[PDB]
DNA sequence: GCATGCATGCGCATGCATGCATAATGCATGCATGCGCATGCATGC
DNA sequence: GCATGCATGCGCATGCATGCATTATGCATGCATGCGCATGCATGC
């Protein structure tokens, strides 16, 4: 805790929480994606990202 | 907490404008009737109009869709303020009350797929299909405890999500006193309140085709326990909310997002009194002759479909024994004779009604299954279609293509009205009274006229004696029924909606004559408008007739004079056998019809409008 | 916290027992006009005698004495809501008001050696000195802050000695807003509540001989700030408790302990109208007789010592130009003439009494001194003997002995009464307004008849113009003089104390008869009580007398007459020398003359008496 | 903290005061003792305790 | 009616995001008091 | 009056009880889903 307190006894350690109303969101999404058949060498199992 | 707030001018004004709003005495406003009503029904919750609130005051409107949480308190403090005004005992009873909202919200009515961050800490309306339910459980939110070494009660005050973040230093249950003496509790002097969670789902009616569903979670609070089941299509208002995870060092960033609804839907007298009175047969005649305009013709099936719309009389006796008070028709006809246009007409008219073809549902997806939960290990019930139309309607088209076992399957709804279900370590006995439509295809693609309806049929007659009518319909090729159903359908495909340019693309108790809907010779008469039908069906239903003894022995005379004419019939074959059921389905009929006119006793008339359509529906030339 | 009580036997009981301990309505008790003399006065705290407690109910007593803290706290609670019933107006300007205690604690009388661990969390009784005293600091109890940049202001509540142990989490000085916008402290809307701390040591008359002093450490609050200063000798009542040491890992397991004050003590009409208006000038005449009956004659020193006890006016004028009003006289004479009984029943009777012989006390420990403070290098002054004596009475045995230096020190004294002090770095002027008793001895040991007076004091004018009274007494070995010394010494001797037994080891105005004391001869005429000559002198010091035109041209002519007979006194010679000062000791004396009948104007034979007084005084055979 | 919290967070670390209205205590007391001076050795310095 | 197909159904393994448990030592500061110094006061002769 | 004694007084060093400052990593648990198995239902011929 970052605070300068002298005379005052201090905080203890690990004292933070999240604060979930106060933060700014967005939105969010994970793809797969497959090669193409067009593409792929034949006899070979295709490959994903 | 030692820290107080001394001023805040928006929380202030906001209170303030809320209590200008419900006011209502220099306007013609009703909350405060709305206010008393609950008082007297001892709920605790209020409803309102988001566009009403929007009219009187805009600002107010906006800045409750924008920001939530802080004016939903405010407008829970003025409802307070209120109910202390108005009756100050009232509201020592609950702590807090609560608002519920309705209206047209706009660009805020979202659709599961569309929720998204863009509108997170304000209010939507979701439209879906309820998937997962969840046990009600209590939840601590005042807790005492009694001390026998000290002789003292404690008390302890639980408040979690009324602040939108909780400390260690409570939610701690308190089990020893200053002195290390035990405490006990008193689970009386507690307060608990319940908690139930489910999960929506878009409908998939609603989504693209071929796409994958996206669902909601939504927690319901202690009043709206038990407003929702699944399978259920809700509409559910409320606010949309991140979920503060527990504590932790190294965060990935992602939280969680849960709806916290605060309303939730389930979609869906002089006149009447003077119109029956004056009427009395003209009731039923007018009913069964405007039953659908869309439709040509066919009497008999109107006044059939019409009784099961009024339906009979459910009794019950000393000894526990049942007596069935629902009907059910069967028809068979050619091709195009609108078997499936009446189906679809009583299903958009009754207000329970689903459709089940043949093929489409099966013997288990009908009446119900038995499902082992893999979460705790027992058994639950599932229903199937006729169970959840209770007291409702359920249409069967393509009759004949349904399985045997089937059939037997839904003898047991047909006969009792009740559904037995068992497996090791469950059984119950579930309610299914409902009423059943059923079209089907002759056996040789069309009626043959010469063979016997019993070849054309092809049903046994313990499924024949199961229904309570049959119905013959055939497509003559006479000149002149045919000019006429020409006109009537050229007459229906020109009308246009008025209102609507032409070209383009895309309650008085009788209905307004129409130059082509009616015709001019139809002026001498009217229609009766769809919204009257419905309360009038409605207002008939609850009506509770009785028999009187006029009718009760013409109507066993008359069954002993048709078992004795079985003998006599000998020009025309009979489509169904007579049993003892035919009796019960004649006293049926007469308290269908004298549900149809509203009086208090069965009448004879009632009598010999039923024997009619029994003498026309079980004999054929 | 939302931690509760619910019931509580114990607090409640003891709450009731002091609601009816503080009715006093069927009684005879008094607290019901303290209170409203309280709520007169503006004050908020009230004093409860210990002795009448027990007495109406003994068991609360003594749960108070063994047990304070909760007891003190249901004796504020029972204030408050007696406050509030008499006049609820006048509670709403304090927050808590407190409870005083007085009265015989017995066992509890404790000196500060006998302090010890046995007594801790209970009430104590101690009498002790003052030796240290802090300044007074303001310590805050209630904070508001305001925030420009969102017009918000907000109050923060502090409790540090309430609780007995206090937590990081509280005394946290706010200085941000939730969004870190920066707040403004307002010292206005605050509240802050006075502190200080002062320290007792057991006074040096009671500690053994030979022995190293003990002391206690006391905190004193709001109201009793200013009740204290060092050099003082008070009782304190109060808890003696234990002081809590700030937060660490490893203790040596030794508390400091500190006593926390509840009360602080400086430890000290019908009938006087009557007596006056009826007696007028056998007032004075019976004071300077029974002035001392354990002294024999000796006329004239009573009628001074009298005059001391009475005094002049002081008076002021426009210009600011000061007017000395106080008397001071110097007794010569030969050994065993009672100088010293006379100069210890001074002190016994004045209220403000010291006493300082010559080489007791040096120029410095009479008037004053400044000393460094090595804690904050400031300078501080300490008051003398003379200048805590204001406005009372010093009194100095073997006056010869006394060094020049220190007698031209209290020239500042005698003349203008202030005392100006000066060290580079601070400047003051004290008021050291006395007046001033002195016996001397003869330079030969005793007093030489032959020799004229001037050889025999042995002191320079300047200071015989500085006393206002000179007296001269002789030790004459007349028979019967000896014969009457010796009847009133043994008479004195034989006397004992009525109601204790013989040979054991160890209020009306006139004082009741004695037959040795008195004397047979003595019953026609009664001595003044002491209490009643006390109260006599404080409302005669009270009274403000008026000089009259009649006697001012007397006096100016007798002071001429006796300027001029300067020349004509051949037969005797002159003790003290005439001055200007000697018209303002004629004023002087008078107005005490006048002062001790009590009237509104000074008349002539106060002037005549005082004119006695002088010339018997200034002149010997 | 020796206490059983599950499903609740957990005390910090270093949680514990002293509570000083709620302790038993004596009295205490230091002396300073010197050699006699009849058995001091010659020439020796007396040594304390 | 008997022979066959088969959509439903159940129990135990691993993989992966969140969540849970642990836990004295060294260095700094103010109070008490010795030791050298110069001023100044008081006391004799 | 001048020569001497001396109780008071002040500033900077050390010794000793209290008090102050510091501070991520490794291991465990429940949710999702594959793979082998036996029962049972439904569908032909
Ligand atoms: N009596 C009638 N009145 C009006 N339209 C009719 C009538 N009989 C048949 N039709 C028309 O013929 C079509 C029959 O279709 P459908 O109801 O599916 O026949 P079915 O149910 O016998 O297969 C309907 O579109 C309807 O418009
Ligand atoms: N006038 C008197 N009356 C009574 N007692 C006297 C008188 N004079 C002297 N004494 C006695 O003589 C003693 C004188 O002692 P003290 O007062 O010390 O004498 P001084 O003060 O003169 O030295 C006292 O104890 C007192 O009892
Ligand atoms: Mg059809
Ligand atoms: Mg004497």
């Amino acid at each position: 805790c970052n605070t300068d307190q002298a005379g005052r006894p201090k905080c203890p350690l690990d004292p933070y929480f999240i604060m979930p109303d106060k933060c700014k969101c967005v939105d969010f999404q994970t793809l797969k994606l497959q090669e193409l058949p067009d593409a792929v060498p034949h006899g070979e199992m295709p490959r994903h990202m | 907490a030692g820290t107080v707030v001394l001023d805040d001018v928006e929380l202030r004004e906001a209170q303030r404008d809320y209590l200008d709003f419900l006011d209502d005495e220099e306007d013609q406003g009703i909350y405060q009737s709305k206010v008393r009503e609950l008082i007297s029904d001892n709920q605790y919750r209020l409803i309102v109009n988001v566009n009403d609130l929007r009219r009187k005051n805009e600002k107010r409107a906006n800045r409750l869709l924008n920001n939530a949480f802080e004016e939903l308190v405010a407008f829970q403090r003025a409802l307070k303020d209120f109910v202390a005004s108005i009756d100050a005992t009232y509201a020592k009873q609950y702590e807090e009350f609560y608002v519920g909202l309705e209206g047209s919200f706009g660009s805020k009515h979202v659709s599961p797929r569309t929720l998204t961050s863009c509108f997170l800490s304000c209010v939507v309306c979701v439209e879906g299909i309820v998937t997962k339910c969840s046990l009600v459980r209590p939840k601590v939110v005042r807790s005492v405890h009694y001390c026998p070494a000290t002789k003292k009660t404690i008390e302890r005050r639980y408040s979690d999500l009324t602040t939108l973040v909780a400390f260690p230093s409570s939610s701690v249950y308190p089990t020893k006193d200053e002195e290390n003496n035990p405490l006990e509790t008193e689970y009386g002097l507690s307060v608990y309140k319940d908690h139930q969670t489910i999960t929506i789902q878009e409908m998939p009616e609603k989504a693209p085709a071929g796409q994958l569903p996206r669902s909601v979670d939504v927690i319901l609070d202690d009043d709206l326990v038990d407003k929702a089941k699944p399978g259920d299509r809700v509409q559910v208002v409320g606010t949309y909310r991140c979920l503060p995870g527990k504590k932790g060092g190294y965060t990935s960033g992602t939280f969680r997002t849960v709806l916290i609804a605060c309303n939730v839907k389930q979609m869906s007298i002089a006149k009447i009194k003077k119109f029956s009175k004056t009427r009395s047969k003209d009731i039923f005649d007018q009913l069964a002759k405007s039953l659908a305009p869309s439709i040509h013709g066919h009497d008999y099936v109107k006044k059939a479909i019409l009784c099961l719309l009024l339906g009979g009389v459910e009794r019950d006796l000393e000894n526990g024994s049942h007596i069935r008070g629902d009907i059910n028709i069967l028809l068979i006809g050619d091709p195009s004779v609108a078997k499936s246009q009446l189906l679809r007409y009583v299903l958009c008219t009754a207000p329970r009604a689903i459709p089940t073809t043949g093929r489409g549902s099966s013997g288990v997806g009908l009446t119900a299954a038995v499902t082992t939960d893999q979460e705790t290990g027992e058994r639950r019930l599932e229903a199937g279609a006729m169970v959840l139309a209770d007291r409702g309607v359920v249409c069967i088209d393509e009759f004949d293509k349904m399985s045997d076992m089937d059939r037997t399957a839904i003898h047991e709804v047909m006969e009792q009205g009740r559904v037995t279900i068992a497996k090791a370590g469950i059984h119950a006995r579930l309610n299914a009274r409902c009423s059943v439509l059923a079209a089907a295809n002759p056996v040789y693609g069309r009626y043959d006229q010469y063979k016997t309806p019993m070849e054309n049929i092809g049903l046994q007659d313990s499924l024949l004696s199961r229904f309570d009518l049959l119905f013959i319909m055939l497509d003559q090729m006479d000149p002149e029924q045919d000019r006429e159903i020409s006109d009537h359908v050229l007459r229906m495909h020109r009308y246009r909606a008025p209102g609507e340019q032409d070209g383009d693309a895309m309650t008085q108790i009788y209905e307004k004559h129409d130059n082509l809907l009616h015709g001019t010779k139809k002026k001498k008469e009217k229609m009766v408008s769809a919204a009257f039908m419905k309360k009038y069906i409605h207002v008939a239903k609850i009506i509770k007739p009785v028999l009187t003894q006029e009718s009760a022995t013409y109507i066993a005379e008359e069954y002993s004079r048709l078992r004795s004419q079985d003998s006599m019939s000998s020009d025309t074959a009979r489509t169904s056998p007579v049993t003892a059921r035919t009796l019960e389905t004649l006293i049926r009929l007469a308290t269908a019809h004298a549900k149809a006119r509203m009086s208090k006793t069965v009448d004879l008339q009632d009598a010999e409008e039923a024997v009619e359509l029994v003498q026309y529906a079980y004999f054929k030339k």
